[PDB]
């Protein structure tokens, strides 16, 4: 039920700061209770790679 | 051929050169069939602006853009590079086929390294330069991006060593 989507990303491409999540569906019976976003509590790779 | 019998009846158009200090009446009244102009009455310090109109018959066309010439200073054919006037190179060629054009600008993928502006082609050359790193990847090696760093192999082993 808490479906997890692994973000696919190449390290050769520079990182990006995610801001919003759009979920699209065409069937009317899909009901969403809540979306989330998993990040690193250790390091942030955007503030250093300016 | 060099002398066709059909273009003999066409009268060529003429050019008249006007200077910002006015010349004498014996110089400004003549018309030049060719595009070559020489004058003798000059001063060592005063500047001169030249512009040439192109007449066909009695009608006079619009003037050319003026060129500022100093009898003491240089120009784009003197052989001395003057970077205060925007000259990247200065030779005596007056030919666009060379690495340095007649408008005192070097061509694409060329570099001139001397006072009379002899220029060489650097893309196929085997010597890396300061500016050649980010443009020519085929001479200075692989371009390391500003956010990353490349590290090459050390103590590498192969399979079919011979």
């Amino acid at each position: 039920n808490p479906l997890i989507i692994p973000v696919v990303h190449d390290l050769s491409q520079p990182f990006y700061h995610s801001q919003a999540v759009r979920v699209s569906f065409s069937s009317p019976l899909v009901a969403i209770s809540g979306v989330a976003l998993r990040s690193f509590d250790n390091f942030d790779p955007v503030t250093l790679s300016s | 051929t060099a002398d066709t019998p059909l273009c003999l009846q066409c009268k060529p158009l003429k050019y008249k050169v006007v200077r910002d200090p006015p010349l004498q009446m014996d110089v400004a009244s003549i018309l030049h069939l060719n595009r070559k102009f020489v004058d003798m009455d000059l001063n060592l310090g005063s500047v001169y602006q030249y512009w040439v109109i192109t007449i066909s018959g009695t009608e006079e066309s619009e003037p050319s853009p003026a060129v500022t010439y100093i009898h003491g200073s240089g120009y784009c054919g003197d052989g001395i590079i003057q970077k205060d006037q925007g000259e990247q190179c200065d030779d005596m060629n007056k030919i666009n086929g060379d690495g340095c054009s007649l408008f005192c600008r070097q061509e694409v993928s060329f570099n001139c390294i001397d006072e009379p502006s002899r220029c060489y082609f650097h893309d196929g050359d085997g010597v890396c330069e300061e500016f050649e790193q980010k443009t020519s990847i085929k001479d200075c090696g692989v371009y390391t991006p500003q956010g990353f760093l490349d590290q090459w192999a050390s103590n590498a082993s192969v399979s079919h060593q011979d």
